[PDB]
DNA sequence: ATCGTCAGCTGTGCAGTA
RNA sequence: AUACUGCACAGCUGACGAU
């Protein structure tokens, strides 16, 4: 029952630091189109690029764009930072997700 | 693609050097691997008198013979050839009149209305314990010693009307010179009815007729006899070893941690040393894992012990853990290894909780002995479809086990697999073949289940037949 | 080379969007009847899903 | 002071004997 | 607690971020 992935190329790394879990959850409620691909480690965005044309940029705010290729990023041999790379694979799995709704709260479902 | 491997179903030894697969076969054809050398096993009965009369009437008609129950399935359902001139144990039991006690109904009423559920069951441990050593101080010592519980008994002791009866029993029970073993009323008459815990509309079930003699008497005689019915077959050819097993448990109240070990290790002539320890080792922390001079004092008793039989030390010091092994416990287990001066060693972490399965397309699901290797770590089945029974005796998808080395051991996988599935029909407390776990967890794991309830102070023992 | 590893499972509702207060006994009785053959079907629907 | 992620470990009860 | 398998639920431990 396993599957293999293929990650995308570019990674898009902002700098900004004014903004906990609270925060974005605020500006997620009122952010118009709902991508949800974002993740909050504290002074770094860490998502998978569209920065402006996402109605995003109230968070981005144009910041120092670092283009880094991915695969440098899986070969990161941490684990903390695994831990947020599968929170970024997990999150962009709820993308492609409204179709078929699911995730309730625990189950960790998708009916 | 991944390599596969498909385990044979590994083969026990009886008596005679008889081979086989099947313990209920092979206890009928050749007996057991060590032959008792008396003729009869005495056995003492405890309870009101309706259970003393139904266990005298149990084994007087088991005696004869029982039938089997199906005929599609002869082999999954085997009638048990009777007990006297073609008993499979090649002895027999007898119960002796005086070496029987009773308990007056009065003093089980004390037992019934009574408030709380701490006394009621003190009350009850200690008048069957004080009426056992009363026993065991006259000249009518059994060698095994049977509780059956009345129905009433079990409304303020089991169910509904808190610690466990069977912990605190076995606990008082641990300084005596006879094993006991505790039965439910309904094993002896099939005409009496027992009510669940939470909801009184359903009942208890029982296996069978003949279910439930093969594994009762093949207990009763392991307890009584001491003998071992089976144990493995040994290869030709491998080095000597010695498996140890570790586990962990809470206690009643306050939710700390603990460690217990199990011992197995071979016999010079025919036989199998499996036994726990004699002390426990402090109560450090209520997480997971051990510290590491508990590391150091479980290695030293295990190697102490073999050099202690064998006058010599072990050539592989095989270890099974519960859970991930940490730096602190590798770095004691190899600092004592390496003082000890052994070359060989194992290292294995046993996982339960994955994910990953296996799917074939048909009405039946893989078959026991499965391996697969998954780039470094190792998933086999030890349930499934097997050919012998001609069934998959089960309700649903069987749950594979992960095993994994801590990156150390001197052995490469599916190797380790082979020998896990070699230990895992080694269980003197069933007759099946469908069992998951080796016995180096399932022994750390009934000592645990025990040891929660000794009280600071009290002794412990080694022995095997006061745990299960 | 991420993987990804699916195990199927069932989610009751009332009717709609709702959870039921016997939510915990469906699933044993609905395990308790499945046979060894829906679960790689369930398997190769979820592929198919991702996959499309 | 608890809230989110990631990997875990134990207890306490049923159904079903294929 | 004659037995084993399968399932369900409840707890509480570590690594990471701030209020
Ligand atoms: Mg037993």
């Amino acid at each position: 029952n396993m599957l293999p992935l293929t990650l995308p190329n570019e990674m898009y790394i902002a700098s900004t630091t004014y903004e906990p879990r609270k925060a974005i959850a605020v500006i997620l409620n009122g952010d118009g189109p709902k991508r949800f691909d974002w993740v909050i480690n504290g002074g770094t965005f860490w998502s998978f690029h569209d920065p402006r044309t996402s109605a995003c940029s109230e968070i981005v705010d144009i910041d120092q764009v670092e283009a880094i290729n991915t695969k440098e990023l899986a070969l990161h041999d941490d684990i903390d930072e695994q831990n947020r790379f599968s929170h970024l694979l997990r999150q962009t799995l709820r993308y492609q997700t409204d179709s078929d709704l699911g995730w309730d709260k625990d189950h960790k479902a998708l009916y | 693609t991944f390599e596969t491997r498909i385990f044979d179903e590994p083969e026990l030894e009886f008596g005679d050097h008889h081979h086989h697969q099947d313990p209920r076969l092979g206890l009928s054809e050749a007996g057991p691997l060590q032959t008792f050398l008396g003729d009869v096993i005495k056995i003492g009965v405890v309870g009101n008198s309706k259970t003393i009369e139904d266990t005298r009437k149990f084994i007087e008609t088991v005696s004869s013979g029982v039938e089997g129950k199906g005929e599609k399935h002869p082999n999954m359902h085997p009638p048990f050839p009777g007990l006297g001139n073609q008993s499979p144990y090649r002895c027999r039991f007898e119960i002796e009149d005086g070496a029987t006690a009773a308990l007056t109904k009065s003093k089980l009423d004390k037992i019934g209305k009574e408030p709380d559920h701490y006394r009621a069951v003190e009350m009850a441990v200690d008048e069957i314990i004080g009426e056992l050593q009363a026993m065991d101080d006259g000249g009518s010592r059994p060698d095994v010693a049977i509780i059956a519980l009345p129905v009433k008994l079990l409304e303020r002791v089991w169910n509904a009307k808190a610690p466990n009866f069977r912990g605190m029993l076995k606990a008082k029970a641990m300084g005596l010179s006879f094993p006991i073993q505790i039965v439910w009323e309904d094993v002896i008459d099939d005409k009496v009815t027992i009510p669940q815990k939470v909801k009184e509309s359903s009942s208890r079930k029982i296996q069978d007729i003949a279910g439930r003699t093969w594994n009762l008497m093949t207990s009763l005689y392991y307890k009584g006899s001491g003998r071992i019915p089976w144990r493995r077959m040994p290869l030709e050819g491998e080095f000597s070893a010695c498996y140890v097993g570790i586990s962990f448990y809470r206690e009643a109240d306050g939710q700390q941690l603990f460690t217990s070990a199990a011992q197995m290790f071979d016999e010079r002539g025919r036989g199998f040393v499996l036994k726990g320890r004699r002390a426990r080792t402090e109560s450090r922390g209520r997480h997971p894992y051990m510290a590491r001079e508990d590391a150091k004092k479980i290695i030293e008793d295990v190697l102490a012990a073999y050099k202690l039989h064998h006058k010599t030390l072990p050539a592989r010091v095989f270890i099974l853990k519960t859970s991930r092994f940490k730096d602190e416990e590798a770095d004691g287990i190899i600092a004592a290894l390496d003082e000890a001066g052994t070359e060989l060693r194992d290292l294995v972490w046993v996982q339960e909780s994955y994910t990953a399965r296996i799917l074939r397309d048909g009405n039946y699901p893989v078959l026991r002995g499965t391996f697969v290797d998954l780039h470094g770590k190792g998933l086999l089945y030890t349930s499934g479809s097997m050919p012998y029974y001609g069934t998959y005796p089960g309700k649903y998808d069987p749950n594979p086990l992960l095993l994994c080395p801590h990156h150390t051991s001197e052995s490469t996988v599916a190797q380790l697999a082979e020998e896990i599935f070699s230990l895992t029909k080694v269980n003197w407390n069933s007759t099946q073949m469908n069992q998951r776990l080796p016995i180096p967890i399932r022994a750390a794991r009934k000592v645990g289940e025990v040891l929660k309830y000794v009280g600071e102070g009290e002794v412990i023992s080694a022995d095997y037949r006061k745990y299960i | 080379q991420w993987y990804l590893i699916i195990t199927p499972t069932y989610y009751y509702t009332t009717n709609g969007y709702a959870p039921h207060q016997f939510a915990a006994p469906l699933l044993a009785g609905k395990k308790r009847l499945d046979k060894s053959a829906a679960l790689r079907g369930q398997v190769i629907m979820w592929h198919r899903f991702l996959t499309q």
